[PDB]
């Protein structure tokens, strides 16, 4: 599960003069009942060293955006999914959190993340706009998160308006690294990205961290929270 | 309603983008066609407001190794620079591949087109590469040249539509012949070739398509799709003529608005022992428009061997695809995976690069390189030139059962009867 860590988290605030880190336990996040209840369920006690000090700023008041890069199984995936569902309204039947992923695989694997810790919001339902999903033009989608890979989704959001992206409030992008390197990626979220509202929380998540990585992430994430962890 | 087909069996793969010219100030507006390639010898020609640009095919296309961003930008390329007193709106190729035509607008002295010799490009004892002859429209604004289309299959003869409505057809030999033309109240707005070269069809502002002789002698009228109301009247925007009784053709708001956005219609005739109706079918907006501040403009090709059509638009950062059915009759678009797909990028000032040109070459020989271990035969490349003065080349890899390699090899051009000025 948790990949070992000796290291220390770096972080440039968005904020210099606001220095608000570090949570040691989940109970602190005042999460919803049913969100700490979906954490317990998981098995979760601690936030994992990326989260200590990745949580308080997605779930600042209000949310702030973020980039972080941290190795695998440092808990990125649990941390994002904790973003979109402490933001997402399940009486409201449409698309609030987007989430990007760079294959099919991991766009459904993300998903069961989701699935899991969500058990306990009512009516939680995804879309997953991935190769080979069934739906007609005409349609709309009322599932309140959707998951995907990035053509597609940018499809989804204009093209076949099957989502009003100006009602998204966080956006996700999970290894913008593998993103970046996949033909079309990089400018099939950099387009799905410029039609989400100002007030959007954006978050970007990789392993690596090169230079075309960074600067694609800049374009991105507007005012970021920068956390890197180094490797080991 | 408009048929769609989850197509794993092709894929767009991108070469790295290249750069050709610099950036622009502004985002270029006007109809514009500024990508030829010559098949037979393996030359790319591109044309902008800063020049005329030759390059070997081989050197502008260049595949991504693992470890490269596949997203970076090459900055030059060896060509040959053919400097330009003017800006240039249309570049073409004649059958033979011996003679470029490049329309140019003067603000001073209006229209012009030149045309070379290719040979000259190739001519090292010519330090300047003039044009041989000269077509000056007398028109100024109007003298745009707005779509210009060599004969398939007859080497000296070209067809020129121009803004007022305008068209002539040319015969350029050691000099430049007008055959026939029409005058500006015949409307045209789009011409293009039947495929063995024998007739002219025209697009027309009053959204009929008219056959003619190349003596513009006229022989047939499809008249304007039934669907269309008077009180939303079209105009022919582009025609590609792919078999006797087939065609695609573009509609366009009669007024010019840019807001509205095209439809591509594919269209099938009946024959002389047939009294069917016309039978159309509007595909809508195939290319996806994002931008409304660009004339528009279809680049339609035909590709006879896959039995489909390549399409593109000046308002779409989108290539998109009909083909033919196994049926081998009706059209279907062809729905791609995210990361097999052909589109052009945003520019580093976060906008939206566009088509000004689009090519395909057949005399790429390299082997696409899938994996480290894994290889492909080579496949045609299709390439766009774009507003941002990026050449953006996608394999076409076409894994369809029963599809024969395109590729053909690629010649020596001989300076022998190259023509003087």
């Amino acid at each position: 599960n948790l990949v070992d860590n000796t290291n220390q988290v770096e972080v440039l605030q968005r904020d210099p003069n606001s220095p608000l880190y570090s949570v040691k336990s989940f109970e602190e996040l005042r999460l919803k009942p049913q969100l700490l209840q979906g954490v317990y369920a998981m098995g979760f006690n601690r936030p994992s060293k990326i989260q200590e000090n990745a949580l308080p700023l997605m779930l600042a008041e209000p949310p702030q955006n973020l980039i972080a890069q941290s190795q695998s199984g440092t808990g990125k995936t649990a941390a994002f999914v904790l973003a979109m569902l402490s933001q997402v309204e399940p009486a409201n039947k449409y698309p609030q959190c987007l989430c990007l992923s760079p294959t099919y695989e991991l766009a459904l694997q993300t998903g069961k993340v989701i699935e899991q810790m969500g058990k306990f919001y009512p009516e939680l339902k995804l879309a997953y706009a991935v190769r080979g999903n069934k739906l007609e033009r005409g349609q709309k989608i009322s599932e309140q998160i959707v998951i995907g890979t990035p053509g597609t989704v940018l499809d989804w959001c204009s093209k076949l308006k099957f989502i009003d992206p100006k009602k998204i409030k966080v956006f996700v992008l999970d290894e913008a690294d593998v993103m970046i390197a996949t033909q079309g990626h990089q400018d099939q979220s950099i387009r799905i990205q410029r039609m989400l509202p100002r007030n959007c929380q954006m978050l970007l998540f990789s392993a690596t961290f090169e230079d075309s990585v960074w600067k694609f992430a800049q374009k991105v994430v507007p005012d970021p929270n920068v956390i890197k962890l180094k490797r080991e | 309603m408009i048929p769609e087909r989850e197509m794993k069996d092709f894929q767009f793969r991108a070469l790295k983008k290249v750069r050709i010219f610099d950036s622009p100030e502004e985002l270029p507006k006007e109809r514009s066609s500024l990508l030829a390639v010559s098949n037979k010898y393996g030359l790319v020609f591109a044309g902008g407001a800063s020049g005329l640009q030759i390059f070997p095919t081989k050197n502008l296309l260049i595949q991504n190794k693992p470890g490269d961003d596949p997203n970076k930008i090459v900055d030059k390329v060896q060509g040959l620079l053919v400097p330009m007193k003017f800006p240039i709106h249309h570049l073409a190729l004649s059958c033979d591949n011996l003679t470029l035509s490049a329309c140019m607008m003067s603000s001073e002295y209006g229209s012009i087109i030149a045309f070379f010799d290719v040979r000259t490009f190739s001519n090292e004892a010519k330090q300047q590469k003039r044009p041989f002859a000269y077509h000056k429209l007398l028109k100024d604004a109007g003298g745009m040249v707005i779509d210009m289309k060599w004969n398939p299959t007859v080497p000296s003869m070209v067809a020129v539509c121009l803004a007022d409505g305008s068209i002539a057809v040319l015969q350029v030999t050691e000099t430049v012949k007008v055959c026939a033309t029409l005058p500006s109240t015949v409307a045209v707005t789009s011409v293009c070739w039947s495929p063995k070269g024998k007739q002219l069809a025209v697009g027309k502002q009053n959204g009929t398509v008219v056959q003619y002789l190349p003596t513009l002698q006229e022989k047939k009228v499809i008249p304007c799709p039934p669907f269309y109301e008077s009180d939303h009247p079209v105009r022919v925007l582009d025609v590609l003529w792919i078999g006797t009784y087939v065609f695609a053709i573009v509609y366009a708001a009669a007024d010019g608005t840019l807001e509205t956005s095209p439809d591509v219609v594919m269209a099938l005739l009946p024959k002389k022992e047939e009294k069917h109706p016309e039978i159309f079918v509007n595909f809508m907006e195939p290319c996806y428009g994002s931008c409304t501040e660009r004339q528009h403009h279809y680049y339609l090709s035909y590709i006879e061997e896959w039995d489909l059509v390549l399409a593109a638009s000046a308002a779409s950062t989108e290539v998109s695809i009909l083909a033919r059915q196994s049926d081998q009759i009706n059209w279907e678009s062809w729905l791609l995976e995210d990361s097999s797909r052909a589109e052009l990028p945003v520019t580093d000032k976060s906008d939206d690069s566009l088509p000004m040109g689009v090519v395909v070459d057949y005399t790429n020989q390299v082997e696409i390189t899938i994996s480290d271990e894994k290889t492909l035969p080579p496949a045609p490349v299709l390439m766009l030139l774009s507003t941002d003065g990026v050449l953006c080349p996608f394999y076409m890899i076409n894994q369809n059962p029963g599809v024969k390699s395109l590729i053909k090899t690629p010649e020596r051009l001989s300076l022998e009867g190259e023509r003087q000025p």
